[PDB]
């Protein structure tokens, strides 16, 4: 009426993890989805912009009001004022006039007026984060 | 049980030359030049070090400033400072006073 | 004329009494141990209100469908008027539509 | 860092110290003073203020607007309908590259849930995973991918790197089972058998075009070969291939699990599998 | 033998390990018995204060029922008949005795039924509300380790003296790593004290780390606390409740 | 305050400590079952499931009673589960 | 003082008492007894031939399958009949 077997290997296959999976050895990177790891050792600046879980570029669109358009930089630690001066320089020649940037130090975010998502994420990268 | 200490410290006028002794003696006998570029990133040597600075002068590194010595340089800087310790009654009864000016005291 | 006339009893309160003490603990039972048991398991109180809350109307609505058979005549009938009249409030009162 | 420092100055922080985030807490407004105190933010005197005002979408005697609208069908059947959760090959290859669903091994639902890949609701009539045409370039991976639609550019796009795409049914009673695994291990029920697709979607999955799991193998190559030739890239032999093997499972009509045959049982406690020996239930389980 | 501990957890790159003393409690004179590494992100994580607020308010609302009811005028007893005729007499027009207007009247808006605060905050938040109070118990010099909570004995006064000595303060808590495995000298020792507590790991929370002017730690609690605080980013969103059997956790 | 027991036990609770306690067994289990008559006044469902002609969606079905009342003197004869409607 | 010893979940299986009219009906029930194997396993749980259909409850299932799930022969065989009808 009832066998018992320790055959078993399949329903392991089936059971999930909690912890996120390090992402493995690639031959050269940028990878196919166009993912890059952060540059080792670490840049030499006044301030770090730590990655998500997800080993991602903390760069966020975001709106209010339906027309107030921002971006938001994430996870930052050290001096933040550095980094804003060097987000001002950065975005002051493609807009003409100087973006206009709020600093949560207590928070360690920095919010800019508009979507510069792409560009800025690319700008991170660039910088090895 | 004994008696509680003081937590008032003044630098004595060898420290120099004691914390000379103290790393000589942790680090060996041979010693680099510029020895105050020693750095103490090794665990077992920075509690050595400052174990006998502690047992010694009174004073000790607090929990929170630990970290901080990262360096022999940054341990020299840190027992230069002096920690005086009194009541505010005591520092103000004697912080030149006027005259005319009195402070009592009802605790 | 309608005020005291003289200092009540002074209270003192025994702010290291062992409720005072031990207040709060356990409410980090989940994250702290292996998720054994929701904090919302140290909640003691009504049946119809462990870890749950809700406005009048809701909370009466639940009272009457959890411990409704247990209760008393007069108190029942309370409560199925406490309804009557919470729902024509909530449903056809107010300044906002 | 430069804040702790700040801390080490100012005294100890307890509970008469703390105070809310500037702006999260607004104060309340009360129907007291001399602002708020007369009349109360209600108005003067009428249907209004006494708070009996008509409900809502009542235009006060006319034929409202949404009334007087004529009734058609846009939602009529809505709850029947099935609905399919997209996954683009961008989604896909990025999960690759993040290691979070594995290529050496057989994709299904049940590996891309669990890669958090994807979210599926079958109490919300989904049915499954959708394969998108997106992102179809810069998707560089061979892959044995399961999912129970695919466009035509997506099976093209994975049997271009050498991968096998393969379409099956789930019933709901399946798929919620195949999504979330273990909660249904604690069931305690023996594994059920993934049940047959209904009358209209029986000439989808009996097709070699939609690489359906009841259509003909032999009927497999030419149809391959013919996607080959219209998007005009070499078709690869993947016979020749190390992992030959891997592209080559293929659960049953009627499996859900890989390993395991409908009407066993799981002992998640000893680890345990339970199998029946009735040659009643046999037959019915082998059916 | 010098007690040295380091971080088994994986650490940041950017980041470096904040040290601490090691202590014991055999002895006044044993401060100092060894040095500890701990992880940056539990013990030197940014001081929010906003976030030491809001789990302390959680924390003191979240179980709290209220008891307090009172009559509406539909409640109140009698009350059926109008007092009088509206028109006739000169006196102001009622219909009932039991009114919010009269005296032993039922209650206009009042306190109504057994009332539950219940409300959860995210978890990812309460784990950082942990994280925020062991950094300022470090900053503030207020967090000690230990190698074991061991007295010489467990006369309650030895434990008084010994805080006394080394400048604790009013208040002491003392964190242990499991209920069962507790020292027989602490527990006799903490049973008639007022101001000096004994929990296990599990039970720590905000609110008695900032109502007890002094941490006190064992070297197993604050491997432990690591790991647990530490699991709660780089952690996957879940599929279902934790209790629940997955291939890596408990 | 609140009833131990539900108010709708009470019946069943009270055959446990009296006379009816001591009752035989037999006839308490005879008591208690609580089986359905066939119908008389209703034509039942067929089938346990029945296709919705509106949406084209098999669907549950539950046969639902007509409740029956008995005037006394029916006790005095032999209907055949009749009553008054 | 010392901490009251920490809340935990109750030891092994529970099993209601079905003599008390205050244990509810999901209680007492076979479906409850399944769910106790499958948490606690063979070792504290029910025997684990119960776990399967009767040959009774089979035959309502075999009723149930061939009314509501055709086979995929007759499907195909439907189709046939009804989109030959078409042209
Ligand atoms: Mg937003
Ligand atoms: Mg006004
Ligand atoms: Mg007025
Ligand atoms: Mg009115
Ligand atoms: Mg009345
Ligand atoms: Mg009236
Ligand atoms: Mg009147
Ligand atoms: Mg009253």
């Amino acid at each position: 009426f009832v066998e018992s077997v320790d055959e078993y290997q399949f329903v392991e296959r089936l059971l999930p993890a909690t912890r996120i999976p390090d992402p493995p050895k690639h031959e050269h990177y940028p990878t196919p989805s166009g993912w890059q790891p952060p540059r080792d050792p670490p840049p030499n600046l006044p301030y770090f912009v730590r990655r998500s879980r997800m080993h991602n570029i903390p760069v966020y669109k975001d709106i209010t009001h339906g027309n107030r358009q921002m971006t938001v930089i994430r996870k930052v630690e050290g001096d933040i004022w550095a980094l804003q001066k060097d987000v001002e320089d950065f975005l002051s020649p493609l807009l003409g006039k100087t973006p206009v940037t709020q600093v949560n130090e207590v928070t360690g975010t920095l919010r800019i007026k508009g979507y510069f998502d792409q560009e800025l994420k690319a700008w991170l990268l660039e910088k090895g984060f | 049980c004994p008696p509680l200490r003081s937590r008032a410290y003044t630098p004595p006028e060898d420290l120099q030359s004691r914390l000379e002794s103290y790393v000589k003696e942790v680090f060996g006998s041979s010693l680099p030049s510029n020895w105050q570029d020693i750095s103490l990133e090794d665990s077992r040597l920075k509690f050595n070090l400052l174990a006998h600075l502690a047992d010694d002068l009174g004073h000790v590194v607090p929990n929170s400033r630990l970290h901080q010595m990262c360096r022999v340089r940054d341990v020299l800087d840190f027992y230069n400072v002096p920690i005086q310790d009194r009541s505010k009654f005591d520092e103000l009864s004697a912080s030149n006073l006027p005259p005319n000016l009195k402070i009592t005291w009802s605790y | 004329i309608g005020i005291r006339l003289t200092l009540p009893p002074p209270k003192v309160v025994d702010r290291w009494n062992e409720k005072r003490a031990m207040f709060g603990v356990y409410d980090n039972i989940g994250i702290l141990g292996n998720f054994e048991k929701h904090p919302k398991e140290l909640i003691r109180g009504p049946i119809w209100l462990r870890g749950w809350k809700g406005n009048e109307l809701q909370r009466c609505i639940r009272k009457r469908k959890m411990v409704g058979s247990r209760m008393f005549a007069d108190d029942l009938h309370n409560l199925n008027k406490r309804i009557r009249y919470l729902y024509k409030h909530f449903n056809r009162h107010g300044k906002f539509r | 860092a430069r804040a702790l420092d700040l801390l080490r100055g100012l005294p100890r922080v307890s509970l008469a110290n703390l105070k809310p985030n500037p702006g999260s807490k607004k104060p309340e407004r009360r129907p007291r003073g001399r602002r708020r105190g007369r009349k109360c933010g209600r108005g003067h005197k009428g249907e209004r203020q006494r708070g009996t005002r008509p409900r809502l979408g009542f235009e006060g005697g006319q034929t409202p607007f949404y009334i007087r609208i004529p009734k058609y069908g846009f939602n009529e059947g809505h709850s029947f309908r099935r609905q399919y959760k997209p996954l683009s090959l961008n989604r896909l290859q990025y999960l690759i590259d993040l290691g979070r669903v594995d290529p050496s091994q057989p994709i299904d639902l049940t590996q891309l849930v669990n890669g958090r890949g994807v979210t599926i609701q079958p109490l919300k009539r989904d049915y499954g995973v959708q394969l998108v045409e997106e992102g179809a370039d810069t998707f560089t991976a061979k892959v044995n991918i399961e999912v129970q639609l695919a466009s035509e550019l997506a099976i093209a796009a994975i049997e271009k790197n050498g991968g096998v795409v393969t379409t099956a049914f789930y019933d709901p009673r399946s798929l919620d089972i195949v999504c979330k695994p273990v909660p249904f291990f604690l069931r305690g029920q023996p594994i059920p058998k993934r049940m047959l697709p209904p009358e209209e979607l029986v000439p989808y999955y009996t097709d070699a075009k939609n690489r359906g799991y009841l259509a003909d193998p032999a009927k497999f190559p030419e149809a391959r070969l013919e996607l080959a030739r219209k998007y005009g890239y070499i078709l690869p032999d993947i016979t020749k291939d190390e992992l030959f093997k891997m592209l080559c499972t293929r659960k049953d009509p009627r499996q859900i699990f890989f390993g395991l045959a409908p009407g066993w049982v799981v002992n998640m406690a000893d680890k345990k599998i339970l199998k029946p020996t009735d040659e009643n239930l046999l037959k019915y389980y082998t059916s | 033998e010098p007690v040295l501990r380091k971080v088994e957890l994986p650490v940041p790159t950017h980041r470096r390990p904040v040290q601490a003393w090691v202590e014991s409690l055999r002895g006044f004179e044993q401060e100092r018995v060894g040095l500890a590494d701990l992880h940056p992100d539990v013990f030197a994580t940014a001081p929010r204060l906003d976030i030491l607020h809001q789990v302390a308010m959680w924390q003191k609302n979240f179980k709290r029922i209220s008891y307090a009811k009172t009559k509406t005028r539909a409640e109140v007893r009698g009350g059926g008949r109008k007092p009088w005729p509206q028109k006739g007499t000169g006196r102001a027009r009622h219909g009932s005795i039991r009114s919010p207007l009269w005296r032993g009247g039922g209650v206009a808006h009042g306190p109504r039924g057994p009332t539950s605060y219940y409300y959860m905050l995210p978890m990812k938040v309460r784990a950082l509300g942990l994280k925020v109070a062991l950094t300022v118990k470090l900053a503030q010099d207020d967090l000690h380790i230990m190698d074991s909570l061991e007295l010489p004995t467990g006369d309650p006064q030895y434990l008084t003296e010994l805080a006394h000595y080394r400048r604790w303060g009013d208040s002491v808590l003392l964190v242990d790593l499991t209920h069962e495995e507790m020292p027989q000298s602490i527990v006799e020792a903490t049973s008639r004290l007022k101001t000096f507590n004994l929990i296990p790991a599990v039970g720590l929370n905000v609110h008695s780390m900032l109502k007890h002017q002094t941490l006190v730690l064992t070297l197993p609690t604050v491997a432990f606390l690591e790991d647990k605080l530490l699991w709660q980013d780089s952690r996957y969103r879940p599929l279902y409740p934790f209790s629940l059997p997955y291939s890596d956790f408990p | 305050p609140l009833h131990k027991y539900p108010v709708w036990l009470w019946k069943r609770l009270q055959l446990r400590e009296g006379i009816c306690s001591r009752l035989p067994g037999h006839y308490l289990r005879s008591l208690e079952e609580e089986r359905t008559p066939t119908p008389v006044h209703y034509r039942p469902h067929g089938a346990k499931f029945k296709i919705n002609p509106k949406n084209g969606q098999r669907e549950r079905v539950e046969d639902v009673p007509i409740p029956i009342y008995f005037p006394p003197e029916s006790q005095r004869g032999l209907w055949g589960g009749e009553g008054w409607i | 003082y010392r901490a009251r010893p920490p809340p935990r979940r109750r030891p092994g299986p529970r099993w209601p008492d079905p003599e008390d009219l205050l244990t509810p009906r999901w209680q007492l029930g076979p479906r409850y007894a399944a769910k106790q194997f499958a948490r606690y396993g063979a070792a504290s749980g029910v025997v684990p031939g119960s776990l399967w259909p009767s040959p009774e409850q089979l035959r309502e299932l075999e009723a149930e399958e061939r009314e509501w799930y055709p086979s995929l022969a007759t499907m195909q065989e439907s189709l046939r009949v009804k989109q030959l009808a078409e042209e």
